[PDB]
């Protein structure tokens, strides 16, 4: 049912000149600088503000339209800078030599070296987004598709906009439609991603594989028909795909197999592009749309069929778990947390799983043998996904001061759960303690014993090797795959567990990965520091509302800085600074991800081919044997490659030189705020308010440190921000020059 | 007055690094700002060192 | 509750439609942001100063002192051949009129700080030309009008010399388009 | 008011429209005045009106005569736009649109507080409508040729586009499509 | 001008943002017009 | 004295940086068409290098044995525009803005919105302050002199000691 509450909120500007205006405690206005950072720091925190869920559910609901409308402005620049300020036409033309630039500077203070020789003609910033190969593998040919489209983002950006405006403040959804979990599912599934699937299908065989099939066999772009002229013109696409000439009466008749020049399952990759097979695609999202329309079936709405969520959850129960699964359909559809910590969780999962799996099966023309492409959407991807895990981690502490409830959880799943709290973080701790010692402990081994002249003591394929056999057995399975356990598929899903060496240009696109001892050793460390990340988040969560040394913690709420030196000192007990430590532990073991990545790939992956066979990769092998120590990693990989980012002042690649002492300056910066206290920033202050004072020019806001908390939060934003960003600067200013 | 000291000499040190890579940078090193230190060769001078 | 000169927008509260020169102008509200007595002295200095410059660069072009150092018939290229010690002897001449003109109280703060202090009046009237009340009220108008006049002329003057390198009578005389 | 739309017989009379402003037959079916103010639709519908109308007679008699100039000189309306951007002309009318527009910023805002009347800057030099009944009849005159105004600029130029001809050169031949 | 929004035009942030980028623009166009001032010329 | 300078007219390795600057800008040119907006960028940046060369030979600026532009700050007049007079040009500028902004400040304790003020502006208010800065030397000498620049130290709050 449709339930609403119509002209809820009036429209004027009246609270925009009243900062605070949403908090009790912030409504009164300041009498100390405290008060502007809580202004910030309380904007989005909602369920501070009241106490009713109707409301709270209403301003997320329209505050979810508030981003949509952000990312359409952002999706509709990226089109315009690709239609107004790219070299698009011209690489579409010459896709192995020129660099894709849609970025270019205003000649001001001498920063136009940074227009650097992309080629086409053409002077800008060479880009690694990957939108190039994304729209090729569209099917745009010009400039005007680029153009229409980007206006076309400013109109849905407009019309979101409008929606989170009027479903906030004209016509707002009451609870009751919010808890319609069922119906939501069943549109999420079958609407948005079941439609979704079936609509870029659409798209695929009317569009992108008559174009791309057009261009791979040497067309050139300006020669190619519109659009249009293939869904007009069926004759244009049976030249192309014969089958087309059999119209849909083999889909109504289910002879489906008449398809399978347009529907493959085909494997491997596109000789030409080095990307997948534009009909594996296609086929690929007919099938998902299936799957995916059928599975929005399964809940009951309005009608006597389906399932209810709750009785399923409550029916699973057994002899080890009590209650089983019995209250959490209430927690999870009354609590925005619950619900925010278990989709930030798979979010930031599947974020992991788009990168690996994208470098791995390179969907798109011309990706693979884009080497500054390739290592930038692989590092996008799993930053993003490292900070949506700890989030998970966040909203699953605040859920647990502040939703839980003993009554609604008496002897279910997660009753037991914290019931059981010790003996789940005691076994973490040690596995921890274990995958440090036999992972990071055989680095430190190897880094003595050849320091000392004793390379046959090390651990390494040349002496004593620890070989990943259980990976190897796994490659050497889906090697074999294709026409055995997989019999109508022609090649492998990747070559990287096997088979042959694909090329464009002179450039590898993709090949076989080796697993050795290196290869072991590194699989253990990000183990090991997963694992710890883990510890830091799940203890948060199990210890959010008490623990032997605070038994009412969750009185004193999420957030808090400590409960006093007493009890030998309490600092940092609350969830917020679990979540704070867990920040550095995933900064950790996403570094070490992405730089096994960045090595492994230029050592044993990318490089060129001759005519006779002879591959040179960029790092010629040194993986295998520098990379077995922390000398070879400081050596082989930090100091060798950083020659192209420090050697980069004076040309186009400056920028990245300037940024990566920028981000070097950023986190020796944070230092000052994580390795002080703010007992002494406010005694300093109190010197500095005595010399305002003398010369009448104290402000009536009293001047105040940063709270406890807020010195934690900025110390690990400026640490987050200066690391990462000195990675991305030495990551791009490597891969432009050599890839 | 200690803290002022202190800003005074931070602001405007860091600031003129900072100049010197920007433009050093962009390929104008011809742009920096190069102060000589007169004053300790003044007092060089003041010893018998001639080359000032 | 209307502006005069402009019929679609509310009065500005500061323009009551007392001083000379006041037909409620004032579309952009700027007598809100500043204060609406040194708008007006400010008003009629500019008005003043373009009034004299006006006739400066007419007469210019004609008459010159002695000397081909004050030549030059265009006035903007008159700046740069005079002697700059002149200028620097006119500029500090300008700031002590300045001073004592306005008894020191020369910003927005204090200018106005006397309540008989009234915008642009220096008591300043040798000949006794305002010696009628009601003429005087008229000539505080024409004031406004003819400095108003001046400002948006020596504006023209100023582009016209930038654009040709003519005098103002040249350019009239040998008109050339774009 | 009349309960069932005029020009829609088949839908309700909109709930915003109260049937007092010119040009009101009910016409709302897509709901724009259940959530935008009418007000600021009206402010809009006019500015419109009046641009189309000065367009379309623009269009007209550009086609049928100029100015006995070179710098003018007969071109077809459309691919006059950038043949002025080129020598600044059409900067020029971009200033005073600017201009008018900036104090037009205020207008709307006091209308939106209630205190002017949507399309209303009592421009009538010639006095046409000192009556209100007159007034009234003329504001019914404007939205029409307004309206229609602005759907005949939609074909002027969009012809043009197809046909590659004038307003007039394409009644004079009148060659059907393809 | 409505007086709300220019209430809220005159907040803190607001007017700190223009203000800085007015003076941003003033150096940016002192440079853009008169380049590579190391001195002042005399 | 600065015997180990030389004016950088007179320099060789000023010379030779700006050769060298040119040499590689014209490379880069030549991989453009004559008339394309790249080679008209290209040239733009040649002639903007040559202006700054030339402009700072004709200054009477020194260069070190590096042929690099050298700054001196001890006081002499025939350099100081090197640092003299742009420090006058910032004392002037920094002294106004703080005169304005503690003139700002003190108008405003004397009302009931002595906090409202500090984070929503009476811009009215504060551009009356702005505009009275450009004679803050004379106004804040005069200040002092008065004895209403200052608190007594009796009247400013301190901690035990
Ligand atoms: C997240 C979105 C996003 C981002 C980061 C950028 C960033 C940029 N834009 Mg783009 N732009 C965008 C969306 C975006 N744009 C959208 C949605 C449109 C369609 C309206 C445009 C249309 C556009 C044009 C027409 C231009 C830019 C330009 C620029 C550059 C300079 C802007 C500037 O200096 O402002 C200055 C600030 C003012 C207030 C003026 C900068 C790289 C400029 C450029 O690339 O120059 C070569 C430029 O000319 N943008
Ligand atoms: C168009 C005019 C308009 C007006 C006058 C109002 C007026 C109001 N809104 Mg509404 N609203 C609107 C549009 C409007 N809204 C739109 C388009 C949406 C969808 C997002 C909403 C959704 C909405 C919600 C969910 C809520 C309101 C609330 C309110 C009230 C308080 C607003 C306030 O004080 O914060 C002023 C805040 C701002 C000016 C900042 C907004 C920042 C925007 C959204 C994003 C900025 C982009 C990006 C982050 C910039 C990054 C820069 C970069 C450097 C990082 C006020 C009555 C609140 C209320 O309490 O009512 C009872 C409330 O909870 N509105
Ligand atoms: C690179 C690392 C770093 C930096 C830059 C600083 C900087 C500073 N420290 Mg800190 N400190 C550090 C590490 C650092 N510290 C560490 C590791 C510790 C051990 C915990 C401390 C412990 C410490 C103590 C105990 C004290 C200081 C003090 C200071 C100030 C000294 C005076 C000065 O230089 O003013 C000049 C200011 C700077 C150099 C700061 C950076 C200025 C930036 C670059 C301006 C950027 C503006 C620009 C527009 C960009 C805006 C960004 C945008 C997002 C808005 C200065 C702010 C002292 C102080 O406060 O004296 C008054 C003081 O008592 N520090
Ligand atoms: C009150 C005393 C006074 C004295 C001693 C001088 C003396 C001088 N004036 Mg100055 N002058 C004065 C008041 C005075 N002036 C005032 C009040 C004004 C503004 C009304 C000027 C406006 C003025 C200009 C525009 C010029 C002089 C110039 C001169 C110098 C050359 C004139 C000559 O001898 O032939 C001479 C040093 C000339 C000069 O500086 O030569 C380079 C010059 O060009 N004067
Ligand atoms: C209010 C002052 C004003 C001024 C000084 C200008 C000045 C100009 N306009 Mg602009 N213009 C204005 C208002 C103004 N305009 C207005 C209100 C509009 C309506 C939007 C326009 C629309 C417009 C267009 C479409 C074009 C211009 C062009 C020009 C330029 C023509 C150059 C030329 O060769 O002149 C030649 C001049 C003559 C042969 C003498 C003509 C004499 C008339 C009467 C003008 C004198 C008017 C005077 C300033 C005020 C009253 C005079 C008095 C006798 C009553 C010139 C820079 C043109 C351009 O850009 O050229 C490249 C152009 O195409 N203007
Ligand atoms: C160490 C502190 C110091 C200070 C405060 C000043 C201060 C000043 N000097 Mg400098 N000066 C200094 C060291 C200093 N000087 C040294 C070591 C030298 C020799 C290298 C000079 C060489 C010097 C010259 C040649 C001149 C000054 C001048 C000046 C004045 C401008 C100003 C009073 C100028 C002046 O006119 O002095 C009155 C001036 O002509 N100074
Ligand atoms: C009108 C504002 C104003 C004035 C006159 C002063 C004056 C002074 N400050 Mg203070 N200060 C200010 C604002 C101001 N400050 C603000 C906003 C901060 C927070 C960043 C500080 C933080 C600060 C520190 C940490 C120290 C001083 C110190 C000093 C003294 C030495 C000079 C200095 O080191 O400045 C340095 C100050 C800065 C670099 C901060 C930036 C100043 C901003 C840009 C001014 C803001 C202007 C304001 C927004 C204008 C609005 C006016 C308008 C509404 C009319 C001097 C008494 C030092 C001292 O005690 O020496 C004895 C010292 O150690 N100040
Ligand atoms: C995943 C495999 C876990 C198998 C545990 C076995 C398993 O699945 O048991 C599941 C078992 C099932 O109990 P019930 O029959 O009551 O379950 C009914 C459900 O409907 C309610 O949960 O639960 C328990 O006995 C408690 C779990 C103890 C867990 C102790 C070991 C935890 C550490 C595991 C270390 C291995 C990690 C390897 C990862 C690759
Ligand atoms: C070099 C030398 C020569 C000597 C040069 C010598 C004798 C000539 C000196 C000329 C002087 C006396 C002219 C005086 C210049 C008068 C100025 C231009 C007045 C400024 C008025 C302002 C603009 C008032 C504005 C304002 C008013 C309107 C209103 C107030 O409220 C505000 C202020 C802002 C004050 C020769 C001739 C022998 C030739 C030889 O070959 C070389
Ligand atoms: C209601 C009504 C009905 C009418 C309904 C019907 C569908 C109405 C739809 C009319 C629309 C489509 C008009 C569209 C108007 C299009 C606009 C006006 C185009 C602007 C072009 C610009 C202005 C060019 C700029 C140019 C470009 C882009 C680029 C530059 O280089 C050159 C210039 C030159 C500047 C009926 C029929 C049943 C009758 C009944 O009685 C009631
Ligand atoms: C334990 O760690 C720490 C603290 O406590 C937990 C601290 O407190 C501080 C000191 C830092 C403070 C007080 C924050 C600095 C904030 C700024 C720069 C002031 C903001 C001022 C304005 C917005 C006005 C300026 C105006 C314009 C430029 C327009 C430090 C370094 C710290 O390590
Ligand atoms: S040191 Fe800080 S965080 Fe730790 S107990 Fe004391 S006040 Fe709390």
């Amino acid at each position: 049912k449709v339930l609403i509450d119509r002209n809820v909120v009036p429209t004027n500007f009246e609270k925009w000149s009243k900062p605070g205006h949403f908090s009790r405690s912030l409504a009164k206005g300041p009498k100390t600088t405290t008060w502007i950072w809580n202004l910030h720091a309380d904007a989005h925190d909602f369920d501070s503000h009241t106490n009713s869920l109707e409301e709270i559910s209403r301003k997320i609901f329209s505050a979810h339209f508030g981003q949509l409308a952000v990312i359409f402005i952002w999706l509709s620049g990226m089109y315009f800078h690709g239609a107004k300020f790219s070299n698009y036409v011209a690489w579409l033309n010459n896709p192995i030599n020129i660099k894709p630039s849609a970025q270019v500077v205003w000649p001001i203070i001498g920063q136009e070296i940074l227009n650097a020789d992309v080629g086409g003609g053409f002077q800008g910033i060479q880009i690694t987004s990957g939108l190039f190969q994304l729209w090729r593998a569209s099917g745009i040919t010009n400039e005007m598709q680029l153009y229409v489209t980007a206006i076309g983002g400013l109109f849905m950006a407009s019309l979101m906009l409008f929606a989170g405006w009027f479903h906030y403040h004209k016509a707002a959804p009451k609870l009751e439609w919010f808890q319609n979990v069922e119906s939501m599912l069943n549109h999420h599934l079958a609407g948005l991603l079941g439609l979704g699937s079936l609509g870029w299908t659409g798209h695929l065989i009317h569009v992108s594989l008559p174009i791309n099939k057009l261009l791979d066999s040497g067309i050139v772009p300006a020669q190619i028909p519109l659009p249009h002229e293939f869904i007009l013109n069926r004759n244009l696409m049976s030249e192309l795909y014969p089958s087309f000439n059999k119209g849909l009466l083999p889909f109504f008749t289910l002879n489906w197999n008449e398809y399978n020049d347009f529907l493959t399952f085909k494997g491997g990759l596109n000789p030409v592009t080095g990307g997948l097979w534009l009909t594996d695609i296609a086929h690929h999202h007919l099938a998902i749309a299936v799957i995916f329309i059928i599975a929005g079936h399964m809940y009951r709405t309005n009608w006597s069929i389906g399932h209810s969520l709750k009785e399923i959850l409550d029916a699973h129960k057994g002899p080890f778990t009590g209650e089983g699964h019995r209250g959490l359909f209430e927690i999870l559809t009354t609590s925005w947390h619950a619900q925010l910590a278990i989709n930030l969780a798979m979010l930031g999962s599947l974020s992991i799983i788009v990168a690996h799996h994208m470098y791995a099966m390179p969907p798109y023309p011309y990706l693979a043998t884009d080497y500054p492409t390739q290592l930038s959407l692989f590092t996008h991807h799993m930053w993003i996904g490292g900070f949506c895990i700890v989030g998970a981690g966040a909203h699953a502490a605040i859920f647990m001061v502040r939703d839980y409830s003993p009554a609604q959880n008496y002897n279910n799943l997660l009753d037991r759960v914290i019931r059981h709290r010790d003996a789940i973080i005691s076994h973490l701790n040690w596995v921890c303690i274990f995958l440090g010692f036999h992972s990071f402990g055989l680095y430190i081994h190897n880094d003595t014993m050849r320091a000392l002249g004793r390379p046959q003591d090390m651990f390494s394929d040349v002496a004593i090797q620890l070989q990943p056999i259980f990976a190897q057995w796994i490659q050497n399975c889906h090697s074999i795959a294709p026409g055995n356990t997989a019999p109508n598929v022609l090649a492998t899903t990747s070559y990287v567990f096997g088979g042959d060496i694909i090329s464009v240009g002179n450039k590898i696109a993709i090949m076989p990965m080796s697993l050795g001892t290196a290869d072991f050793m590194v699989h253990h460390i990000h183990a090991f520091t997963i694992h710890v990340t883990a510890l830091i988040l799940l203890k948060g969560v199990l210890f959010a509302r008490n623990s032997r040394l605070i038994p009412d913690k969750a009185n004193l709420g999420f957030r808090f800085p400590c409960d006093g030196p007493g009890r030998g000192g309490t600092c940092q007990v609350s969830g917020w600074d679990h979540v704070f430590l867990g920040l550095f532990w995933m900064y950790n073991s996403l570094s070490i991800v992405i730089f096994h990545f960045s090595w492994k790939m230029q050592s044993d992956v990318w490089g060129t081919i001759s005519s006779s066979g002879d591959i040179s990769h960029i790092t010629r092998g040194n993986f295998a044997q520098s990379a077995i120590t922390i000398n070879g990693w400081l050596r082989d990989f930090l100091w060798a490659q950083a020659s192209q980012v420090i050697q980069s002042y004076g040309s186009s690649s400056s920028a990245y030189g300037l940024m990566f002492l920028g981000a070097h300056f950023v986190w020796a910066f944070s230092l000052m705020f994580l390795f002080s206290g703010r007992g002494y920033w406010q005694e300093l202050i109190e010197s500095i308010v005595w010399a305002h004072n003398k010369l009448k020019v104290a402000p009536s806001i009293q001047p105040r440190a940063l709270s406890i908390t807020q010195g934690r939060a900025v110390g690990v934003a400026h640490y987050l921000l200066g690391g990462i960003a000195t990675t991305w600067a030495f990551f791009l200013a490597r891969i432009i020059a050599i890839g | 007055h200690l803290s002022w000291v202190s800003l005074f000499l931070g602001f405007h040190t860091l600031g003129i690094y900072v100049h010197n890579d920007v433009v050093v940078a962009f390929g104008s090193p011809e742009k920096q700002i190069l102060i000589e230190p007169v004053f300790a060769q003044w007092i060089q001078a003041a010893s018998g060192k001639a080359l000032y | 509750t209307k502006s005069l000169s402009v019929p679609f927008l509310e009065r500005p509260k500061n323009l009551d439609g007392t001083a000379p020169g006041d037909v409620g102008f004032d579309p952009l509200y700027i007598s809100d942001l500043l204060d609406i007595q040194w708008l007006r002295e400010s008003e009629i200095k500019h008005g003043r100063i373009c009034m004299l410059a006006a006739v400066g660069f007419i007469v210019q072009e004609f008459v010159h002192l002695p000397g081909e150092v004050f030549s030059n018939k265009v006035a903007i290229d008159a700046l740069f051949q005079v002697p700059s010690g002149g200028l620097w002897q006119i500029f500090l001449f300008i700031g002590l009129l300045e001073f004592v003109m306005n008894k020191g109280k020369m910003t927005p703060l204090d200018m106005f700080s006397d309540p008989n202090r009234k915008p642009g009046d220096f008591g300043f009237d040798p000949l006794g030309l305002g010696k009628d009340p009601q003429a005087r009220k008229r000539y505080e108008v024409a004031e406004i009008k003819n400095g108003r006049l001046a400002m948006l002329a020596v504006g023209g003057f100023i582009h016209h010399m930038l654009l040709t390198h003519q005098g103002v009578v040249e350019q009239l005389t040998h008109f050339r388009s774009l | 008011k009349p309960k069932w739309s005029k020009a829609l017989p088949f839908m309700l009379w909109p709930q915003n429209l109260d049937g007092t402003m010119a040009g009101d037959v009910g016409f709302d079916p897509f709901g724009f005045t259940n959530v935008f103010d009418v007000k600021w639709m009206r402010e809009a519908e006019l500015k419109h009106c009046r641009i189309a109308m000065l367009a379309a007679l623009g269009f007209i008699v550009q086609e049928l005569w100029t100015f006995p100039y070179p710098y003018f000189s007969k071109v077809p309306p459309v691919l006059a736009h950038d043949v002025y951007v080129k020598t600044g002309g059409m900067s020029q009318i971009l200033l005073f649109v600017i201009f008018f527009e900036v104090i037009s910023l205020f207008a709307v805002s006091q209308m939106m507080e209630g205190k002017r009347e949507p399309g209303v800057f009592h421009f009538d030099p010639l006095g046409l409508a000192k009556d209100p009944d007159t007034f009234r009849k003329y504001e019914w005159s404007e939205l029409r040729n307004g309206r229609l105004a602005m759907i005949a600029v939609g074909g002027f130029i969009h012809q043009y586009w197809v046909t590659k001809q004038g307003i007039f050169e394409q009644l004079a031949n009148f060659r059907p499509l393809s | 001008m409505n007086k709300d929004l220019l209430k809220y035009l005159s907040t803190a942030p607001v007017l700190g943002v223009i203000w800085i980028a007015i003076t941003a623009a003033i150096i940016v166009e002192f440079n853009r017009l008169y380049p590579d001032a190391l001195f002042f010329p005399l | 004295e600065f015997n180990n300078l030389i004016p950088c007219k007179e320099s060789k390795i000023f010379n030779k940086r700006l050769e060298s600057t040119i040499k590689k800008l014209e490379n880069k040119l030549s991989k453009y068409e004559v008339g394309s907006s790249s080679y008209l960028a290209i040239k733009n940046t040649i002639n903007k290098t040559n202006n700054r060369f030339h402009k700072y030979m004709e200054s009477g600026v020194l260069c070190g044995k590096d042929g690099l532009p050298h700054l001196i700050a001890d006081g002499r007049w025939s350099h100081a525009g090197e640092f003299v007079i742009p420090s006058l040009l910032f004392i002037y500028i920094s002294g106004w803005i703080g005169w304005v902004g503690r003139g700002y400040l003190s108008a405003i304790k004397n009302t009931n919105k002595a906090i409202e003020n500090e984070i929503i502006i009476d811009v009215p208010l504060a551009l009356k302050f702005m505009s009275s800065g450009f004679i803050w030397p004379l106004s804040a000498l005069r200040e002092y002199t008065k004895g209403d620049l200052l608190m007594k130290d009796s009247e400013v709050t301190i901690s035990p000691r």
